[PDB]
């Protein structure tokens, strides 16, 4: 993904000049985030595997051959609820569900030997260092 | 000692709350900034260690975070709910907040008043004098956000179509439909007012809503600098990204800023000296930029964890935390997206038109004290009643809205009155 | 990872020369004599000191983030574990029943037991129930109808009961409520007191 260019630019035709000499030659799709080269732009809409940006994700899907596809992520299943002036929906069973939530609480407590790092363990350099306040 | 004031009317008031959710995700080309695109200077720069890498890594932690923030806030529902075709919700007119079909962007008539006021600029144009957006031309870049504002405004159509057709159920399991003017009666129970209060005044509550939501247009739009909180996370970012560029032309003690010059001019060794000064300077400038943005991004994260909490608790539920979801007794909230932030419209129930009464702890009837079961005793001066505490609706003191405990001997302030028993009246056949 | 990363970038910045002939101080001292060494060592000291500055500053920002997260894990402890929360989606998705903490290296893990409804079922509802020209609202439930008969269930679980007059309360006359329906509210007294 050449971030933020027109392909027609991207070396109008890669011929070299474009630093990053290496080249790729697959389908050339044009995101709003750059010129995605190497991935075929399907017209479906799945979940998001690899966020590319500007609403486009990319993923590795089976076609026989497994290829890299780039689509426009879908925000989820669609669902209209039968709203009515006089109709209500009431559960009849339930479900006890346990979910987890991991939280960081503390990080590693380091200390630094300001001199021994800066000046090396054993140096009149340290004698210069104290000059630095 | 013995006088209480009880509301007799109320007021549905919608207030807004703007919150920053995410800031612009930049990236820097450490060399091309510091050393200029094309220079053996860069060959000197690698001497300075991995500074190039730490800055790259820090500015990517920030940039992926800004896509976590915008995802904790909006990506809350499983699915994309949808309001029915026939939008008659008991009298309430959510046209100003529901998506607009006519418009291309499918944003609500209030989300449009919000994408217009926040005059921003994406300096990473795949497009080819408009603005400073040409900062994109010095080693800096502006990655686009993962969720286009066509999606964010469609995560909000859900969460707004689920909270109208389901209530708070869709945030705790499967969305179960429920007629709106009845979900609102639940949300009145939740603040201590009974339901009859809603159904009796359903017209004037729908009218109070419908009009209080009308005035939000004016309050936001017409009042300028309403979105000051959203606008500052744009100003501060463009400001620090401009101070970064205009610090390239400072010389920090070199004969000039231009490296091409000092190379075409003075020969390698006596150039190595000057270039070392320019590199120290241009590198501490990036250090300060990155550090200021790691502090600013911690502030946006502190604010996108609050907007994510307010989403779950105000929108996907009904809060009891005071002044959390707006001033008043929270009824419900409605989210509206905005550039780099979210806007909540907090519908709250404000009491009004109070009225002094005379009150009493208990009511001595048969040498036994009667406390109100779920209300308060008042008196219009002569007769005693028992109303609910949040709305003057007086009833007769029977013995199934009061309960008994003890004798009228220990309660300080008890009064003598008659507690009408339905049985003895009936069972005096 | 972030801590070992910034603590490794710190070390591997010791061997950068920042513009000295070499990184090793022992060298520059065994080699070039004091004054012309004082120059190089001053460069290495400026560099090796700004490197520590950036380390410490990055860790003061990272530690503020861990503190923001350990004030949330401390809140979730008190409110989810030591209590039962009503804050939505605070303690897990669903209606919070309880939570259980489990420690973990440098963190905590909550197992949020929640009650998720399931197997819903459409019904026909009504605001009130007009019986004697007086509207009856449900005391702590909702009126539904299996199509023909009316009931009053709790709102979160289908458990239908008969509409008596001690699960409903009266207020006013069936004249102002929009959507009220006619039905019978069974009174236990009159049934009993028809002796």
């Amino acid at each position: 993904l050449y971030q933020g260019v027109n392909c027609t630019e991207v070396s109008v035709a890669i011929h070299a000049p474009t630093w990053r000499v290496y080249s790729t030659g697959s389908n050339v799709f044009q995101t709003r985030a750059g010129c995605l080269i190497g991935a075929e732009y399907v017209n479906n809409s799945y979940e998001c595997d690899i966020p590319i940006g500007a609403g486009v994700c990319a993923s590795y899907q089976t076609q026989a051959s497994q290829s890299i596809i780039a689509y426009t992520m879908s925000l989820g299943a669609e669902n209209s609820v039968a709203y009515s002036n006089n109709s209500i929906a009431i559960p009849t069973n339930f479900t006890i569900s346990v979910t987890t939530e991991i939280l960081p609480v503390s990080m590693t407590k380091t200390s630094v030997d300001c001199t021994m790092y800066i000046c090396g363990d054993s140096t009149e350099c340290s004698n210069l260092l104290l000059q630095y306040g | 000692n013995n006088s209480i004031a009880i509301p007799t009317n109320f007021t549905i008031s919608v207030t807004t709350e703007i919150l920053p959710v995410s800031m612009t995700k930049t990236s820097v080309d450490c060399t091309m900034y510091i050393c200029g695109d094309s220079t053996e200077c860069s060959n000197l720069l690698l001497q300075y260690g991995s500074f190039c890498t730490q800055l790259k890594r820090a500015l990517t932690g920030i940039a992926v975070e800004q896509d976590k923030n915008t995802q904790e806030v909006f990506a809350q529902v499983k699915q994309i709910y949808k309001t029915p075709p026939i939008k008659y919700f008991g009298g309430f007119n959510f046209s100003q907040i529901l998506p607009d079909p006519s418009k291309p962007s499918k944003r609500s008539p209030i989300e449009d008043l919000l994408f217009n006021k926040v005059t921003l600029a994406d300096a990473g144009f795949i497009k080819q004098r408009d603005l400073i957006c040409a900062q994109k031309f010095n080693g800096l870049t502006v990655l686009p956000p993962l969720l286009t504002d066509e999606m964010i405004a469609q995560y909000t159509s859900a969460l707004l179509a689920g909270t109208i057709t389901s209530g708070w159920t869709f945030g705790a399991g499967p969305a179960l439909q429920i007629p709106f003017p009845m979900q609102m009666a639940y949300r009145f129970n939740g603040i201590g007012v009974t339901q009859n209060v809603l159904y009796e005044n359903q017209k004037l509550i729908a009218n109070q809503f419908n009009s209080a939501i009308g005035k939000i247009q004016d309050s936001l739009f017409s009042t300028p600098s309403a979105l000051g909180k959203l606008q500052d996370v744009v100003n501060h970012n463009a400001q620090a990204l401009n101070t970064l560029v205009k610090q390239l032309s400072s010389k920090f003690g070199a004969i000039s800023s231009v490296l091409n010059d000092i190379l075409s001019r003075l020969d390698p060794p006596e150039a190595e000296v000057q270039i070392d000064r320019l590199i120290t300077g241009r590198l501490q400038s990036l250090q300060t930029y990155v550090t200021q943005q790691l502090i600013r991004a911690a502030e946006i994260r502190a604010s996108a964890n609050l907007a994510a909490t307010k989403m779950s608790e105000c929108v996907l539920g009904q809060s009891k935390r005071v002044d959390f979801c707006g001033k008043g007794y929270h009824l419900m909230s409605f989210p509206q997206s905005a550039p780099h932030g979210v806007v909540f419209l907090h519908v709250t129930y404000v009491p009004a038109q109070e009225k002094n009464f005379t009150t009493a702890p208990a009511i001595c009837h048969d040498g036994k004290a009667h406390f109100p079961r779920e209300g308060v005793f008042v008196s219009n001066g002569t007769h005693w009643f028992v109303t609910q505490r949040n709305f003057y609706e007086p009833q007769i003191i029977t013995t199934d809205n009061t309960f008994v405990s003890g004798n009228c001997d220990v309660v300080i302030g008890i009064v003598n009155n008659t507690v009408y028993d339905p049985l003895q009246l009936e069972l005096d056949s």
